RNA sequence: GAGAACAGAAAUCUCCAGUAGAACAAAGGGUAAAAGCCCCCUUGAUUUUGAUUUUUGUGAAUACAAACCAUGAAAGU
RNA sequence: GGUUGCGGCCAUAUCUACCAGAAAGCACCGUUUCCCGUCCGAUCAACUGUAGUUAAGCUGGUAAGAGCCUGACCGAGUAGUGUAGUGGGCAUACGCGAAACUCAGGUGCUGCAAUCU
C-alpha cells in the first residue's frame, strides 16, 4: 500500500567536465543555459593533477540542476537517446540513477558547427515526501528505513513509468 | 572422597568452559571484523600509491 | 552548563577555584586549583578572590579577578552553619547540654540474645 | 561500533532535537550580575503550522517560568477565525501579550526579543510580533532596518508600506489580483474567505476591530475545559503501552 | 562506500555513513548551528581615570569605569 | 494521562532491529503576487489550512543486543603500606586499607505555562 510513500522524482543535474579552460567552457556554459532556461555554475578544479593537464581553481566544468516537470521531461528527451535501455548498474545503492550522453545534439539541438559538440552526464535522485526533516534547520532529523528508497525500488518504478528494460 | 571432589571440580570446570566460550565468541567475530577492515585499509591505500601526493604541503 | 551562570556571589562568600578546560579565557594561576577565598568586590563579567598565600613564614594577602566559570560555591561552612542553628536551638531548650562536639566514645553496655543466632563455630 | 559509542560525547537533549542554541541562550540569560537578582525577561515567539506563540519567559535553576503567555487561537474571540499565522495575525499576538503583561504589572517593563532559529529577514513575522509588543509599549531594543518595505539599495524605510502590511495589504491584493485572473486557486486557497466574502476595507477594519477588543481585554480569558483531567487520562491510558 | 559518456587510483556531479579521526602558525589539551570554511559590514590594534597577577626595573596578560567608534534586529560583544 | 512551547540535570536519555500510536496537537503536505533569497520557491521568505496523509518525522514498548549508570559479606580484610624486635634465612605483633576484573540490577527524572476526549 502506498497512499503517500509513492518514488517521485526530485531532481536531475546536467554536469559538463571540459579537458580544458575558456570559451569551450563558456560554449558548453551556453548549451546548459539554453537547455534548462536558467543559469548554470561553473566549477573549478580542487587541486593540480598535470596530467589531466589542468591546475588549481581553473575552471574545468560548469553544471546545473532542475527540478520539477522541466526535469523529468529533459529525462525523457535525454533517455530517447539511450532509447530506454539502461544496465543492471546506473542504478545506485540508496534509491538515485544517472547515465551519459555524448553527442548532446540528438535531443532537439541542433549541430552549429559555430560551438562545436559536448557530451555530458545526467544524474537524477530520487525521494518521496518527507525528506524536509534532514534538510530543514529547526527540528532536523533523519528518515526511517522503511521509507528510504532503494535500488529495487526505483528499477521496479523504472520497469514500470518510461516502461524500460534492466539489459543485465 | 574421591566422589565428592570430582563433582564439585566438575561443575566448576563447567562454569570455566562456559565462560571460555562465551569469551572466545565474542573476539572471534571481533577479529573477523577487525581483518576484514585491515583488509579493506591495505586495498584502499594500494590504490592511493598511485596517487604522487606530497602530504606536506597542501594539494 | 549554563547552571554556572545563575549564580549570584555576594561579597562575603567563600568559594574555590577549579577552571574548567572548555573556556581559554581567564584561565588562571597554575597552582590555584582547588584553593579558596573569599570575595571582595565583583563587576560584570567578573568576581573578586582574595586569597593568603604564604612567602617565607608569612601569610601575605593576594587579591585577585577571575571569570565566573572557574569560581565555585564552597561547602566548606555547612556542617558549621548547621552546628550554629542547633546550638542556638539547643540553647533555646535549655532556657526553657554539651551543644559542643565530642569525638567518638566508647560504646556502652549492651545484651546480646540467642533466639535463631546460635553461635556458629568453626576453624581455619 | 562499542569503541565509537564509548568515546561518543552526547550534547544536551534540548539539542539533539532542533530546539534550542545554547550558545544564543547564554549571552542572554547571563546577566551583569553586580546586580544580583534582578531577573532578564525575554519575549520567546514561535511559528509552528496553524499556530503562532508568544511567551514571556524567565530563566532559574528550576528551568524557567512563564509569567505570561498567549497564542493566536484567541483572536477568534477577538474577532478574526482566519489567518491566525499571518503577519498581522502575529502582531495581534504580540500586541495582546504586551498589553496583558503591562497590565499584570500595572504600569500602562524591559524585555529582550529571542529570535530563535528563524532567520533575520526584511518583513519576517518575530518582527511584525516585535512591532506588536512595542505597540503594546513594553521598550524592546530594535532597529527600523528589518520591518518590511527596507528599501535594501538605502537607508531608509516607508512607514505607509508596513501599514499595509499591518492592516493585511499584501494578502489583500493578492486575493483580487487571483481573483479577478482565475477561481480555481482562489476557490481552493480562500474557501472560508469565499463563504464569508469579506472587502479589503472590511479585513482592515476586522483587524481594527480586533486590536480594539485586545486593549479592550486582555485579560486572558481561559479556556471552558471540557472533560476535566481524569477522563482526558484514562481515554489517553486506554491507548498507552505498558511494561 | 555505492553511482554517472569520453573519465582511469586522482579531473566534475549526486546520495549514505562519518564526535572530529580535519583545520585552527605533524604522535598532546580545547573548539562542531564552532574557537573551523564561505559570505556581509568595519578596522576597539582608539583616547582619559584608576585596580590586580606574572613580576625591586619595566614589559606581558588581566579585569574595571567615561568618551569617540564598529557590529547585529537584539541580547550583548 | 497525551501533546506543544521554553528550560534544568546532561546516554538510566545514546546506537542498532522490529512493532504500536482513538482523540488532541505537532509534522509531512498545497501555492508563489508581494518581503526575501536561491544556478535550482530543494533550504530560507511569504500565503491559505484549503487538495490530502499518519507513509515519514515525533511519541511509547520490545531485544538472555551494543554501550551508559548504580550497587555488591565481588575481588578482599587480598595487593600495597607506616611502626617494633638480638624474630627466620619472609612470617609474627599493633594498625591503615584499594583498584581492575567478575557478578547482579536498571535504560531518563524533572520545573513553568497552555491545550486535548
Amino acid at each position: 500500500q502506498n497512499p503517500m510513500r509513492d518514488l517521485k522524482i526530485e531532481k536531475l543535474v546536467l554536469n559538463i567536465s571540459v579537458g580544458e579552460s575558456g570559451d569551450r567552457l563558456t560554449r558548453a556554459s551556453k548549451v546548459l543555459e539554453q537547455l534548462s532556461g536558467q543559469t548554470p555554475v561553473q566549477s573549478k578544479a580542487r587541486y593540480t593533477v598535470r596530467t589531466f593537464g589542468i591546475r588549481r581553481n581553473e575552471k574545468i566544468a560548469v553544471h546545473v540542476t532542475v527540478r520539477g516537470p522541466k526535469a523529468e521531461e529533459i529525462l525523457e528527451r535525454g533517455l530517447k537517446v539511450k532509447e530506454y535501455q539502461l544496465r543492471d548498474r546506473n542504478f545506485s545503492a540508496t534509491g538515485n540513477f544517472g547515465f551519459g550522453i555524448d553527442e548532446h545534439i540528438d535531443l532537439g539541438i541542433k549541430y552549429d558547427p559555430s560551438i562545436g559538440i559536448f557530451g555530458m552526464d545526467f544524474y537524477v535522485v530520487m525521494n518521496r515526501p518527507g525528506a524536509r526533516v534532514t534538510r530543514r534547520k529547526r527540528c532536523k532529523g533523519t528518515v526511517g528505513n522503511s521509507h528510504k528508497t532503494t535500488k529495487e525500488d526505483t528499477v521496479s518504478w523504472f520497469k514500470q513509468k518510461y516502461d524500460a528494460d534492466v539489459l543485465d | 572422597l574421591k566422589a565428592l571432589k570430582d563433582e564439585k571440580e566438575e561443575a566448576r570446570q563447567a562454569k570455566i568452559t562456559m565462560l571460555k566460550e562465551r569469551r572466545e565468541k565474542k573476539e572471534e567475530n571481533e577479529r573477523y571484523e577487525r581483518l576484514a577492515a585491515k583488509m579493506h585499509a591495505k586495498k584502499v591505500e594500494r590504490m592511493r600509491r598511485r596517487e604522487k601526493r606530497n602530504k606536506a604541503l597542501k594539494e | 552548563h549554563l547552571s554556572t551562570y545563575l549564580k549570584v556571589y555576594k561579597v562575603g562568600d567563600i568559594v574555590d577555584i577549579k577552571a574548567n578546560g572548555s573556556i581559554q579565557k581567564g584561565m588562571p594561576h597554575k597552582f590555584y586549583q582547588g584553593k579558596t577565598g573569599v570575595v571582595y568586590n565583583v563587576t560584570k563579567s567578573s568576581v573578586g578572590v582574595i586569597i593568603n598565600k604564604m612567602v617565607g613564614n608569612r601569610y601575605l594577602e593576594k587579591r585577585l579577578n577571575l571569570r565566573v566559570e572557574h569560581i565555585k560555591h564552597s561547602k566548606c561552612r555547612q556542617e558549621f552553619l548547621e552546628r550554629v542553628k542547633a546550638n542556638a536551638a539547643k540553647r533555646a531548650e535549655a532556657k526553657a547540654v554539651q551543644l559542643k562536639r565530642q569525638p567518638a566514645q566508647p560504646r556502652e553496655s549492651r545484651i546480646v540474645s540467642t533466639e535463631g543466632n546460635v553461635p556458629q563455630t568453626l576453624a581455619p | 561500533s562499542s569503541a565509537y559509542s564509548s568515546r561518543f560525547q552526547t550534547p544536551f537533549r534540548r539539542r539533539r532535537e532542533g530546539k534550542t542554541d545554547y550558545y544564543q541562550r547564554k549571552r542572554l540569560v547571563t546577566q551583569h550580575k553586580a546586580k544580583y537578582n534582578t531577573p532578564k525577561y525575554r519575549l520567546v515567539v514561535r511559528f509552528t503550522n496553524k499556530d503562532i506563540i508568544c511567551q514571556i519567559i524567565s530563566s532559574t535553576i528550576t528551568g524557567d517560568v512563564v509569567l505570561a503567555a498567549a497564542y493566536s487561537h484567541e483572536l477568534p474571540r477577538y474577532g478574526i477565525t482566519h489567518g491566525l499565522t499571518n503577519w498581522a495575525a502575529a502582531y495581534a499576538t504580540g500586541l495582546l501579550i504586551a498589553r496583558r503583561t503591562l497590565q499584570k504589572l500595572g504600569l500602562d517593563f524591559k524585555v529582550f526579543l529571542d529570535i530563535g532559529l528563524q532567520r533575520t529577514t526584511t518583513g519576517a513575522r518575530v518582527f511584525g510580533a516585535l512591532k506588536g509588543a512595542s505597540d503594546g509599549g513594553l521598550y524592546v531594543p530594535h532597529s527600523e532596518n528589518r520591518f518590511p518595505g527596507w528599501d535594501f539599495e538605502t537607508e531608509e524605510i516607508d512607514p505607509e508600506l508596513l501599514r499595509s502590511y499591518i492592516f493585511g495589504g499584501h494578502v489583500s491584493q493578492y486575493m483580487e489580483e487571483l481573483a479577478d485572473d482565475d477561481e480555481e486557486r482562489f476557490s481552493e486557497l480562500f474557501k472560508g474567505y469565499l463563504a464569508d466574502d469579506i472587502d479589503a476595507d472590511s479585513l482592515e477594519d476586522i483587524y481594527t476591530s480586533a486590536h480594539e477588543a485586545i486593549r479592550a481585554d486582555p485579560a486572558f480569558k481561559p479556556t471552558e475545559k471540557k472533560f476535566t483531567k481524569e477522563q482526558y487520562a484514562a481515554e489517553s491510558k486506554k491507548y498507552r503501552q505498558t511494561k
